RNA sequence: UACCUGGUUGAUCCUGCCAGUAGCAUAUGCUUGUCUCAAAGAUUAAGCCAUGCAUGUCUAAGUACGCACGGCCGGUACAGUGAAACUGCGAAUGGCUCAUUAAAUCAGUUAUGGUUCCUUUGGUCGCUCGUACUUGGAUAACUGUGGUAAUUCUAGAGCUAAUACAUGCCGACGGGCGCUGACCCCCUUCGCGGGGGGGAUGCGUGCAUUUAUCAGUGGUGACUCUAGAUAACCUCGGGCCGAUCGCACGCCGCGGCGACGACCCAUUCGAACGUCUGCCCUAUCAACUUUCGAUGGUAGUCGCCGUGCCUACCAUGGUGACCACGGGUGACGGGGAAUCAGGGUUCGAUUCCGGAGAGGGAGCCUGAGAAACGGCUACCACAUCCAAGGAAGGCAGCAGGCGCGCAAAU
RNA sequence: CUUUAAAUCCUUUAACGAGGAUCCAUUGGAGGGCAAGUCUGGUGCCAGCAGCCGCGGUAAUUCCAGCUCCAAUAGCGUAUAU
RNA sequence: CCCGCCUCUCGGCCGAAGCGUUUACUUUGAAAAAAUUAGAGUGUUCAAAGCAGGCCGCCUGGAUACCGCAGCUAGGAAUAAU
RNA sequence: CACCGCCCGUCGCUACUACCGAUUGGAUGGUUUAGUGAGGCCCUCGGAUCGGCCCCGCCGGGGUGCCCUGGCGGAGCGCUGA
């Protein structure tokens, strides 16, 4: 008898044909564009996405006017809305099967700190967000994998603590700015 | 100890059963009481729920009820004659309930010469309870409760020899007393055949 | 168990106390009292989860030796002790008063009442029956025993009493037409005017209702609390007054 | 994401299995920078165990004459703090493991109208018509003499208490109600006669217990319920009817606030016994069960209560291919787990519930609650000390070591 | 500092701390199944690899080594239940 | 989709009530231990988790659904047995 | 490998498996017929020892041991209980 929580649960979903050349191919591309680390952090956000659809695919076998189906349709496309792969016009449960897995990679914070213009490529990205100089509305973010919902989205800004925000810049350069 | 559990025997198909737990307090049965004619000797057993259950081994009066005329005076036993269950119960004296006892029927002719003013079971002392000196207005009174005041043969038979039969109506085990009720009635006629063809 | 059990783990703990899960192993079993072990709400949750006067459970224990806090207008001193469905916690230090009343939910609530309404309560009628030369007893919902009631009384009236006697000041007889509160299974908490009883020998009697929205439901006998007479209810109620709003209008009152 | 691929031939289309592929748990190999969570002597041996530890407890309110400390600015029952021992309560919950157990456990369901219930919370506690301004005997702590090699062994001598163990009235208290009715008085005291009205003296009385009648305070689907009336019973191994204790302090005899107490009733935690339905493999287990209990009837004993639970007498039943009965199980049951298109299949010793057991079996003491093992009594088995006269045992509690192991921590 | 019975770990912060950033990422593989050598040296049906088909008898696409690469990645390989 | 023209004892223009061959089926309603599982809310810095938290004393969460079979219930009476 | 094909049996070679096994050979747990049977508990007795009553010397004293408590004494299956 132990005050614990054990509950726990997997993340990813290992492919079942494990040398498929095409699915090397995809998801390679797919590691050298958005900046992921390793094949894991694809499988995950493809697991993320199957676990959506899984859940609009229950829903979409019912009487439209159920209200299992109006209020979790609802909720589903809501939270869809609030995170930004679903636009906000389209509201409907038969647009959740229309998201692509490219949805998800582009509102992480290492693509949205690429596009926001505050790194000169995305691995620059990454390893910017790596060495806490990257906030959001005054929290400090070490987490790469960061989805970035739209009212967080507008404040994207360097630290109050960092070297290319206010200042106290780094060991390099005041090691550096002592030369006698 | 002695148990009187339901586990150690067979099921209504009549296989057998392997048991599950060992014999419990609550399924605990106690030695007999084989309560015999004697001097009261009684001695009580401490049981489950912390209340007394009182163990009569030996006793020689209980309280005996005339059910007809609601007359219940304490009597002696005197002899077993009769019992239903087991014929050494009555070579043994043992008094449990619904056993046939004899009891002594004194008080019972004391009452009825006292509430009633006829005779039963046959001294001036005596018949100055008898035949006394009364008014005219409590002898109208006497005189009109002596028309239901025949008492039926086969009671008053037996009051020529000064032993009513009767029987154990308590259970004598658990209580320590013997009470119970005379014999009359058809169950009289019955019980009288009873004894008559037990020997 | 060879005796009495005396501990309660958290996760076997009632659902409506809202326990967390980390917090330690056991929960506070209830003492034996007059209300039920799945019924009730001891005082250290009431003072430690639900009001936060005290923050840790030896605190809820230095308030309650100091004589501060009444049950019904008595005082005392067990942190465990049980409490429920219209008992008064009455504490005089602060002067606040709160009956225990279940929400909608199915909770019991933290909902406050007059100084001047905490010297009544109401009291659901069990068991009638008559004694020793002919006296009548009446045993309510709490266990009192009032002995000589009104003769009119029959089981699953309510009663109305003073606090501080213990004696029946009017009651209330069951019928169609009373207004309703339930203490009961999936439809607990919910108020309205009883419109039916279906009359079954030899099983629990269903009591059809219907809200002051018009949906109706309807329980077994044994859980139904008469409030008041009519539609006019005889205590505060919640805030919410016992109507259930489906999770759709709760998201829209949300918002 | 409802999926396939190599292998019989010189070559082909197929049945087909092997091998691949992906989870998952147990081990093991090679490896290792950070940080939040986190299983961990179950599998084989429910095998054996050194050592420490795992259950004790004092408030204003049961009993202090231990100067053990200490007030009394000192003269009286005791200031006060209080080690010890008596007393009361708890030790029956928690913990640990899965060995037995296959209609048994267990789960949903329904019942106690067939029973008990320490404690809490409300009811009841001048209802009874019959030394009290407070009664008795001891034994502990303490003092003192010792035994035994050896223990939480205890023996003799001397003291003294009780909410320990006892024994017991007063008051309410004027009476009331039934019984018995010698007597007095009024009837239509006519001639037998005759309807009332008081009543002397004496008897029994309330609740609990046991029986035996008569009647129909409220409720139940349904009582032989609850209540009331009558005649009685009431245990020496004995039923309640207060010989206790603290605080606040008085009013012109009467008192407030409490802790403790108990016959009883209620309901509170439960427990116990029951109903309907549900369990994996096997016919190389198709017939089983027995008058010494297998199914039933009557009367009992016993139990907390219902009943073959048991004894006496009588009846010949009971289950069965809709799989009894017998055997297997690396079988605790369930909530659940891993896989999963729908279906399935397999696993569940494991943190919640329910059961069972503390080496194997029994049998008991106390208690409201036990067949208790951090209680006792033996037998079996294994083990420690010995002055060989005797003494004490139980980690499937936390850590730990032995052993078995592929396999598990300070 | 803070946490906490009292320490620890996490979080905050002061001083040191990176060139080959030697502050040096591993485990299985390269015939097919199955993403990846038609390379250079040895052994010559011996040693061995091989889950299956098979490779090895002096141009080994498979053994033993080097180079290159290619899956997975702070992990992966093997054995058994499933 | 819904009801109507085409049972009876009797209680304040009938709510109330004497009852009719059974069951299988279906649809609602009661009671169904929490934890886990789907699931709503909420920036533990994201997440696995957690039941918290929010605004300059106040406001507000700690939902819900499924839980097969057997039992209980009122609406239906095609298909099936008697 | 394509008749200079393929394949069957007995017997002798090797290592590995199960069988009926001569053996009334051992390890073991169940269920047992019969005989003895520790120990707890119940009954029927038992009665070591301890207390109380009762008999009297202890007290001319409130009455001139005349109820008076003061100290008792020692035999009495006495009289009774634990």
């Amino acid at each position: 008898p132990v005050a614990r929580s054990w509950v726990c649960r997997k993340t990813y979903v290992t492919p079942r044909r494990p040398f498929e050349k095409s699915r090397l191919d995809q998801e390679l591309k797919l590691i050298g564009e958005y900046g992921l680390r390793n094949k894991r952090e694809v499988w995950r956000v493809k697991f993320t996405l199957a676990k959506i659809r899984k859940a609009a695919r229950e829903l979409l076998t019912l009487d439209e006017k159920d209200p299992r189906r109006l209020f979790e349709g609802n909720a589903l496309l809501r939270r869809l809305v609030r995170i930004g792969v679903l636009d906000e016009g389209k509201m409907k449960l038969d647009y959740i099967l229309g998201l692509k897995i490219e949805d998800f990679l582009e509102r992480r914070l290492q693509t949205q700190v690429f596009k926001l213009g505050l790194a000169k490529s995305i691995h620059h990205a990454r390893v910017l967000i790596r060495q806490r100089h990257i906030r959001v509305r005054k929290q400090v973010v070490n987490i790469p994998s960061f989805i970035v919902r739209l009212d967080s989205q507008k404040h994207i800004d360097f630290s109050l603590r960092s070297p290319y925000g206010g200042g106290r810049p780094g060991r390099v350069k005041r090691k550096n700015a002592k030369k006698g | 100890g002695i148990s009187r559990d339901n586990w150690h025997k067979r099921r209504k198909t009549g296989g057998k059963r392997k048991p599950y737990h060992k014999k419990r307090k609550y399924e605990l049965g106690r030695p007999a009481a084989n309560t015999k004619i004697g001097p009261r000797r009684i001695h009580t057993v401490r049981v489950r729920g912390g209340n007394k259950k009182y163990r009569a081994l030996r006793l020689d009066v209980g309280n005996f009820s005339w059910g007809s005329e609601c007359c219940t005076r304490k009597t002696r036993i005197i002899d077993v004659v009769y019992n239903a269950s087991n014929n050494e119960l009555v070579r043994t004296k043992t008094l449990v309930k619904n056993c046939i006892v004899l009891i002594d029927s004194t008080p019972y002719r004391q009452w009825y010469e006292s509430h009633y003013a006829l005779p039963l079971g046959r001294t001036p002392e005596e018949e100055e309870i008898l035949n006394k000196k009364r008014s005219k207005k409590i002898q109208k009174k006497y005189d009109e409760r002596k028309k239901n005041a025949k008492i039926s043969s086969l009671l008053e038979e037996q009051f020529q020899q000064g032993k009513l039969l009767a029987c154990i109506a308590s259970r004598p085990g658990q209580c320590g007393r013997a009470d119970g009720y005379v014999l009359e009635g058809k169950e009289l006629e019955f019980y009288l055949r009873k004894i008559k063809a037990r020997k | 168990a060879r005796g009495p059990k005396k501990h309660l783990k958290r996760v076997a703990a009632p659902k409506h106390w809202m326990l967390d899960k980390l917090t330690g192993v056991f929960a506070p079993r209830p003492s034996t009292g007059p209300h039920k072990l799945r019924e009730c709400l001891p005082l250290i949750i009431f003072l430690r989860n639900r009001l936060k006067y005290a923050l840790t459970g030896d605190e809820v224990k230095k308030i309650c030796m100091q004589r501060f806090i009444k049950i019904d207008g008595k005082v005392r001193t067990d942190i465990t002790y049980p409490a429920g469905f219209m008992d008064v916690i009455s504490i005089d230090k602060t002067g606040e008063n709160f009956r225990l009343i279940y929400d909608t939910k199915g909770r019991f609530a933290v909902h406050r009442i007059t100084p001047e309404e905490a010297k009544y309560k109401l009291c659901k009628v069990r068991k009638i029956f008559v004694g020793t030369k002919g006296i009548p007893h009446l045993v309510t919902h709490d266990a009192r025993t009032i002995r000589y009631p009104d003769p009119l009384i029959k089981v699953n009236d309510t009663i109305q009493i003073d606090l501080e006697t213990g004696k029946i000041t009017d009651f209330i007889k069951f019928d169609t037409g009373n207004l309703c509160m339930v203490t009961g299974g999936a439809n607990l908490g919910r108020i309205g005017v009883i419109t039916n009883r279906e009359r079954h020998p030899g099983s629990f009697d269903v009591v059809h209702v219907k809200d002051a929205n018009g949906n109706s439901f309807a329980t077994r006998l044994s859980n139904i609390f008469v409030i008041g007479k009519g539609n006019k209810p005889w205590i505060s109620l919640p805030r919410g007054k016992g109507i259930r709003l489906t999770i759709a209008e709760e998201r829209d009152k949300r918002l």
